[PDB]
RNA sequence: CUCUCGGCCGAAGCGUUUACUUUGAAAAAA
RNA sequence: AAACUGCGAAUGGCUCAUUAAAUCAGUUAUGGUUCCUUUGGUCGCUCGUACUUGGAUAACUGUGGUAAUUCUAGAGCUAAUACAUGCCGACGGGCGCUGACCCCCUUCGCGGGGGGGAUGCGUGCAUUUAUCAGUGGUGACUCUAGAUAACCUCGGGCCGAUCGCACGCCCCCCGUGGCGGCGACGACCCAUUCGAACGUCUGCCCUAUCAACUUUCGAUGGUAGUCGCCGUGCCUACCAUGGUGACCACGGGUGACGGGGAAUCAGGGUUCGAUUCCGGAGAGGGAGCCUGAGAAACGGCUACCACAUCCAAGGAAGGCAGCAGGCGCGCAAAUU
């Protein structure tokens, strides 16, 4: 079937080679794993050696990892926006790696709240629910008060992440390959590298 | 091939075996083991070619299924075991043991030794490496893994092992000035003094080695094995002391044996 | 109840095909009209269909409901002996017996 | 801004360059820190890829590369590809039957690291055995030492 | 036996630490 | 061959580098 | 006996058609992969019906179909180290975060400190990602080991519902009696053995009446991916215009499988090597696969191409370059 030898190819000179042997069973390949975006449908493959490969077709959650305050949470994915390979991939929304993507902010908002009690991704209109306020307004004796009040000193945001809270979506970059080990892992953007891919999006418009 | 080989022609055979080519057209093909193919002696060859215990392969395999051979301490019924270097052999029948040395010419003698020594062995240390929870590690020559080994042991040492328990009793560091004996190569089978280390790096180190007499050579670093520390050895010495003679004076001993028999 | 049958070339009825006719399927283990040789081996072969037709040559019929009278030859008859369970949970199940 | 000309971002993957800081230490310098081994062998490291910016995962000293095997010699012959140049390689082949030699050569396609700049066609190369880093390529270029005509 | 071997070899590698220290502190004394 | 650092030797740089010759090691049996 | 289960059938044997930096030989590398089996190491390290759980299938007994096969169909029974499902115990706790409350110092007092703590979440080895610090080793790791936040695929990683032989010691006891010795089988993961597979350097016969070749359909290199057991134009997308060649590229021929070797030879040399050993390739020619640790296997399967056997014309069955043997071919080669 599909093979990824190297005898068929020419060689440096470019003149062309005779094979001296029939397709060999070591030398096989298998057709891509184009993986979308859906409810979790994932088969397995027996490879060399008895083992397995987890071959995704559909997925729709993964753990990506928020690197400056090293907090990794379970989200859902939401959408391909941009692939440095090619723009195909961007159209038909195939999840592959280092491919970025939109995920939702909710799990990273709940532990900011329950770590720094600060208020994060909330609009002007200062409206809230009394479940929040008391995440929020919980009465804490003089040893907690004095935790909380050093842990507010580094409590900071660059104005990229802040607006992405309150659009309730972050951009991620996938590290792991969906068709090879099943799950979609990665890491939200930021610094340097969220700017570099803003203006990518922004110009591929 | 399409997988594993399983037969050995016997012209295609170790030459240390000593097979002649006119018995048959195949040779044992020793089983996998702790000792490699082309460094290993088949239990079928020691038990009926250099004992003369058996005369076929059929009586080997009567012998072994009566559960008469030990190697190591341990029941062996397979006749196609590979027993290597420094590897002890007891038949509790007939009250004998033997350890598996070199000679000098490069061959597994018939060595016997007291059923005292036979209660241990020495192994050459291949492999330091630390485990999960943070527990050290030791792999012999001999494909024998110890936990929690000594932390002054360092590759290329040799251990004395218990065969009873399978625990390290103690230890020789490969330094200059110990004992050593050459395990492969052009120089098998002698015994000498190591003289200095000449280190490659990216590349094979070479070692000096000088006998009792005061002939020197050199060989590769895999190829050495300490035997014990200073000019004392740790185990019991075939006949030759692993002095090689030359061509010249095996004659003239040989000559002088004739002449004072009878 | 229809359990099955063989058509004038003597060839088996499977269920799944939906033909009058035969057809050739590659079958392999875990399929009813084969039985492989080879572990992974696999055969093509010709098979009926499961559509009852006039060009049958045998049909096989199991009956469910009894009727007023019984069939001289299929019904009248005493049942025959055979073995026992043994397993020893299927025992107690069988016999109702308790754990003493 | 030089260095990203690709459509996706380069980085050096062993550098996390997203740690938070305070205010103050922002003000003062962004510098991330340099990724760089010693390949061992003797060699030493050239001060340009210790200071410099550009990103490589095939440079034998800041990329992901191992030098292992055969540490051969070179003349520059060609430098027209992105990163990878050709070295010719001359020797005498002994024909036992006239007592002679006849002069023969080897083309070597080999990988040259940002690090080392002002390489002129004809100076010596030393290089050293790794992974197939391509079709044709084995070998990065380890050390460049010039041509008798340096003023 | 998992016991056993930890304890031996925690013994062994307190006195192996401690000879090398008092090595240590002797060549540095001198 | 060369200072330095460590116990006359040990480490490190050697050699502007080769070609040549003489050693040594690794090199299936038949 | 038969049948289910397990293993082997990928070794051996035959032939030399293809094949000219290809195969192969010497020399190195895997710090860029997989590995049945043997040997050794782990296997109460997880804090959350068990005195043994479930449904079927053969062999067997009966009824049959077809001219025909190592074709099978229905009905009645019954097993597991087949197929599935699932506990107890160790289990007392320990450690990370959350932490109402309770104390002990200084302070006139706020305030500045030091402890204890109920209640909640997580926890072991393997898997995927992100971050932090720097036990043992290499010439050199993005090595090994450690810490932290999570994840952990229903086409699902481990954490024993298996078998034999000798049978004994203990209790407020005669019981739900408790304990115990050798083995066999199985299993996640390391190490080893047998390998296999990709790489490095050098090396091959004639031919210019073959002088330029490669790049549309990858040719040379870069970036990111896909696929693969892994490294790589192996493939994809976007890019640069590269790469080889009188030191003979490219093309053609070979009555070319390559070496260990053989004949002849003063010293040089010439010719041969299908052939018992080591590698390679093939099973009439191509191609595609199942199972399995390992095959693009052919005394395995599926098609096409060429031959070719039985037939009741509806169908069924093929591969001697394995040992004998037969036809043909030829100057040319043995016993069913
Ligand atoms: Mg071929
Ligand atoms: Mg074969
Ligand atoms: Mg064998
Ligand atoms: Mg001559
Ligand atoms: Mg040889
Ligand atoms: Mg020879
Ligand atoms: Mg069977
Ligand atoms: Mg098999
Ligand atoms: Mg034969
Ligand atoms: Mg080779
Ligand atoms: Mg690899
Ligand atoms: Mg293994
Ligand atoms: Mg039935
Ligand atoms: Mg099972
Ligand atoms: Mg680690
Ligand atoms: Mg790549
Ligand atoms: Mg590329
Ligand atoms: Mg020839
Ligand atoms: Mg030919
Ligand atoms: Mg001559
Ligand atoms: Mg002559
Ligand atoms: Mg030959
Ligand atoms: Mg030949
Ligand atoms: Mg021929
Ligand atoms: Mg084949
Ligand atoms: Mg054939
Ligand atoms: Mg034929
Ligand atoms: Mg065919
Ligand atoms: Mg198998
Ligand atoms: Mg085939
Ligand atoms: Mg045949
Ligand atoms: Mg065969
Ligand atoms: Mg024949
Ligand atoms: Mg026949
Ligand atoms: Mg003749
Ligand atoms: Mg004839």
């Amino acid at each position: 079937g599909i093979s990824r030898d190297n005898w068929h190819k020419r060689r440096k000179t470019g003149g062309k080679r005779k094979p001296y042997h029939k397709k060999r069973k070591y030398e096989l390949g298998r057709p891509a794993a184009n993986t979308k975006i859906g409810p979790r449908r994932i088969h397995t493959v027996r490879v060399r050696g008895g083992n397995k490969k987890y071959r995704a077709l559909r997925l729709d959650v993964g753990n990506f990892s928020w690197g400056s305050e090293c907090c990794t949470r379970k989200t859902r994915i939401i959408d391909v926006v941009y692939n440095a390979s090619n723009n195909e991939l961007v159209r038909t929304k195939t999840l592959v790696k280092n491919c970025i993507v939109l995920i939702d902010s909710t799990p990273y908002r709940q532990w900011y709240e329950s770590h720094y009690a600060l208020p994060l991704g909330r609009k002007k209109g200062a409206k809230l629910t009394p479940e929040e306020e008391e995440i929020l307004n919980k009465k804490r004796s003089k040893k907690i008060q004095k935790k909380y009040d050093e842990r507010k000193k580094n409590a900071k945001i660059s104005s990229l992440l802040e607006e992405q809270f309150q659009q309730g979506k972050l951009l991620a970059c996938i590290a792991s390959r969906p068709g090879q080990c099943g799950r979609a892992d990665g890491y939200v953007l930021e610094g340097k590298e969220l700017e570099f891919y803003l203006r990518k999006i922004k110009a591929r418009k | 091939a399409r997988g594993p080989k399983k037969h050995l022609k016997r012209v295609a055979a170790p030459k240390h075996w000593m097979l002649d080519k006119l018995t048959g057209v195949f040779a044992p093909r020793p089983s996998t083991g702790p000792h490699k193919l082309r460094e290993c002696l088949p239990l079928i060859i020691f038990l009926r070619n250099r004992l003369k215990y058996a005369l076929t392969g059929d009586e080997v395999k009567k012998i072994c299924m009566q559960r008469f051979i030990k190697i190591d301490g341990k029941v062996r019924t397979d006749i196609t075991y590979p027993a290597g270097f420094m590897d002890v052999i007891s038949i509790d029948k007939t009250g004998e043991n033997f350890r598996l040395i070199y000679d000098t010419k490069g061959r597994f003698a018939v060595h016997r030794i007291t059923p005292e020594e036979a209660k241990y062995k020495l192994c050459k240390v291949r492999k330091i490496f630390v485990g999960t929870k943070g527990i050290p590690h030791l792999v012999t020559h001999d494909a024998r893994t110890i936990r929690y080994p000594d932390p002054l042991i360092k590759v290329n040492d040799t251990i004395q092992i218990d065969l009873e328990t399978g625990k390290i009793t103690d230890f020789i560091k490969f330094d200059t000035g110990n004992l050593c004996m050459v395990t492969g190569g052009a120089n098998l089978g002698r015994i000498g003094v190591i003289t200095n280390r000449e280190r490659h790096p990216g590349s094979f180190d070479v070692v000096h080695v000088k006998d009792a007499n005061g002939n020197s050579f050199a060989t590769r670093l895999s190829n050495i094995f300490v035997i014990g520390k200073g000019n004392k050895p740790w185990i019991s010495l075939p006949r030759g002391k692993g002095i090689r003679l030359t061509i010249a004076e095996e004659r003239d001993k040989r000559l002088a044996a004739k002449q004072s028999s009878g | 109840r229809i359990s099955g049958g063989n058509d004038k070339q003597g060839f088996p009825m499977k269920q799944g095909v939906l033909t009058h006719g035969r057809v050739r399927l590659l079958l392999s283990k875990g399929h009813s009209c084969y039985r492989p040789r080879r572990t992974g081996e696999r055969k093509r072969k010709s098979v009926r269909g499961c559509i009852v037709d006039a060009n049958l040559s045998v049909l096989n019929l199991v009956i469910v409901k009894k009727g007023e009278k019984d069939i001289p030859g299929l019904t009248d008859t005493t049942v025959p002996r055979r073995l026992g369970p043994k397993r020893a949970s299927r025992i107690r199940k069988l016999f109702n017996l308790s754990k003493e | 801004a030089d260095i990203q000309t690709e459509r996706a971002y380069q980085k050096q993957p062993t550098i996390f360059q997203n740690k938070k800081r305070v205010l103050l230490g922002e003000t003062g310098k962004e510098k991330l820190p340099r990724y760089y081994k010693n390949i061992g062998l003797g060699f030493k490291t050239p001060k340009e890829a210790i200071e410099g910016t550009y990103i490589d995962k095939k440079c034998p000293f800041t990329g992901n590369v191992s030098i292992r095997g055969r540490i051969l010699s070179g003349v520059v012959t060609k430098m027209k590809m992105q990163r990878t140049i050709v070295i010719r390689r001359d020797y005498l082949h002994y024909i036992r039957k006239y007592n002679r030699f006849e002069k023969r050569h080897k083309n070597m396609s080999v990988h040259l690291s940002p690090c080392f700049r002002d390489v002129q066609i004809g100076d010596i190369v030393t290089v050293g055995e790794c992974r197939p880093l391509s079709k044709t390529v084995r070998f990065n270029v380890l050390k460049v030492t010039k041509a008798a005509g340096t003023k | 036996k998992n016991k056993e071997e930890a304890a031996e070899y925690a013994k062994l590698l307190a006195k192996r630490m401690k000879e090398a220290k008092e090595k240590r502190q002797e060549q540095i004394a001198k």
